């Protein structure tokens, strides 16, 4: 009672019902270091010019 | 000081844009014009400098010698158009380009109000120089004497630079005020010791100093006359005021790191003094002349003490518009005998009668006997060391000795005695001569009713 399966059939990406859980991390992977705090604030214009010697502005 | 810095700038469009003829007169009569401008500067209040803006301020130091700088511009003009009125308009008004150009870094150099600003004008001085020595001088040697001058002021400017801008990195800006302000006791660790060199060594070197004097000798005698001045009246305090600037965020390692320079500028003087006794060329005998006067404003300073820049301003300027007016001395027989040697051109008192009074008054001045000013200037520095430590009259006195005979013995050698037989050439002085250096006693002699301007500071 079975049957050949043509081409394509065997190849389909099919889903299967189960019941393991999704693993909480396969890779095993530990904790991110915390990314630096962002830049924040009107970008205000630089105080007393240039300041680059004598420079006044 | 916009009002002096923007015209001394507006001179040089007029210049390289005026008529063929009309270059001198037209320059001059402006550059006149300015310096009765800078007169406006004399004033000071009994407190702090007169501060313009950030980027300008003046003291009673640097009022009277900006003020020597923008008169002294009319006397290389009025100098200039004999010895070069046989040359092309364009290099004539090239010339002045460079004259100017002198004159406006200088004015910058001596109201900078930051330290650094000081550093590059007060460098950049070279360029304009460089090129009168070399490309205008009148001998062989003057190009082994602009690589003398150069290299010679660039080997201290540097560790300055590198000195200055090590402040910078460890006390913020080095504005004049706020060193003056903000200053921190210098200990006595090696590492400040070498930041005392590097801050001292560039304007000592500058003067002249006995050992780092050699430069005099090859520049001033074979400079040209215009520029001639420049090196002996005005630059050499380029390296003064900066001691007084600088000396102020040193104290106390000057106080204990300065027997080695305190040592060889007085017994320098001596010996470049009796050099003066026994030279052969006349412009080496001023520019050696200049050396013990200098010398003397470099012993001046390293006391710190009121009396010493009380008398120091004062020697300065005297000195420098004395050695100005022997250069023109120099000048005046350079034109007539086409040469330097002073025993070439002897009885020129019989010949040129009122010529050798300016030479006579002008000998006095040096001689620097009172009230004249140089004897104002010596005299207090005198005081000053002589607190400092009573056997520095032997040596301070001693040089009065030198400065005596060699000053006459100039003065006798050329005027005085009998005529050169053999020359045909010496004509009656031009007016121009003349009237220059009446321009050069006269201010000087003006000057002695009321010292209190150029005292300084201190005063
Ligand atoms: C009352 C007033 C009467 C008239 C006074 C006229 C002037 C006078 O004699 O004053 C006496 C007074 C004396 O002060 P006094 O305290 O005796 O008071 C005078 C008033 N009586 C007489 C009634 C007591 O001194 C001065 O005013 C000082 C004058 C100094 C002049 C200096 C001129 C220098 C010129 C320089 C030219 C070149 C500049 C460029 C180069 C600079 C250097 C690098």
């Amino acid at each position: 009672g079975w049957v050949r399966p043509d081409l394509g059939e065997l190849s389909k990406v099919t889903k299967v019902k189960t019941d393991r859980p999704l693993p909480e991390n396969p890779y095993h992977s530990r904790a991110r270091p915390e990314p630096n705090p962002e830049a924040e604030g009107d970008l205000k214009p630089a105080k007393h010019g240039s300041r680059l010697f004598f420079w006044t502005m | 000081m916009l009002k002096i810095i923007i015209p001394t700038t507006m001179l040089l469009p007029m210049t390289w844009m005026s008529k063929h003829n009309m270059i001198w007169i037209n320059a001059t009569v402006h550059s006149l014009l300015i310096s009765l401008i800078s007169l406006s500067l004399l004033n000071q209040l009994g407190e702090n400098s007169l501060n313009f803006s950030l980027t300008f301020f003046s003291d009673s130091l640097s009022a009277p010698l900006l003020v020597l700088t923008t008169w002294l511009l009319p006397l290389m003009l009025m100098a200039s158009q004999s010895h070069l009125s046989k040359e092309t308009t364009t290099r004539k008004k090239l010339y002045i380009t460079m004259l100017i150009l002198l004159q406006l870094f200088l004015i910058m150099t001596f109201t900078a109000t930051e330290l650094i600003l000081f550093y590059i004008l007060f460098e950049a001085t070279l360029v304009p120089t460089l090129i009168i020595i070399t490309r205008w001088g009148n001998q062989t040697e003057r190009l082994n004497a602009g690589l003398y001058f150069l290299f010679y002021t660039l080997a201290g400017s540097l560790p300055l630079l590198v000195a200055l801008v090590y402040i910078q990195n460890t006390t913020g800006s080095l504005n004049f005020l706020i060193i003056h302000y903000w200053s921190h006791p210098l200990s006595n660790s090696w590492s400040n010791i070498f930041m005392w060199l590097a801050c001292i060594m560039a304007f000592m070197v500058k003067m002249p100093l006995y050992g780092l004097h050699l430069w005099l000798p090859k520049a001033h005698v074979e400079a040209p006359i215009a520029g001639s001045m420049v090196l002996a009246a005005v630059l050499l305090k380029l390296g003064g005021y900066g001691m007084m600037r600088i000396t102020t965020i040193l104290n106390p390692l000057t106080n204990y790191m300065a027997y080695p320079f305190l040592m060889l500028s007085m017994w320098g003087m001596i010996m470049t003094s009796s050099i003066c006794l026994r030279q052969t060329d006349l412009k080496s005998l001023i520019a050696y002349s200049s050396v013990s006067h200098m010398a003397l404003v470099i012993v001046a300073i390293m006391i710190q003490t009121p009396w010493s820049f009380m008398g120091a301003t004062a020697l300065m300027i005297a000195h420098g518009l004395t050695s100005s007016m022997l250069f023109c001395l120099a000048n005046t027989n350079y034109e007539r005998v086409h040469s330097r040697t002073m025993i070439l051109a002897r009885g020129l008192q019989t010949l040129l009668p009122l010529m050798a009074t300016w030479w006579l008054m002008a000998s006095l001045t040096n001689l620097a006997l009172p009230p004249s000013i140089n004897l104002i200037g010596e005299l207090f520095i005198i005081t000053a060391s002589f607190s400092w430590s009573n056997i520095t009259i032997i040596l301070m006195g001693m040089n009065m000795m030198i400065t005596a005979l060699y000053s006459l013995y100039m003065l006798i050698t050329t005027q005085r005695g009998k005529y050169t037989h053999h020359i045909n050439n010496i004509k009656a002085s031009f007016t121009r001569e003349n009237a220059l250096m009446a321009l050069h006693i006269l201010p000087l002699l003006l000057l002695t009713l009321n010292p209190k301007m150029i005292l300084g500071p201190l005063y």
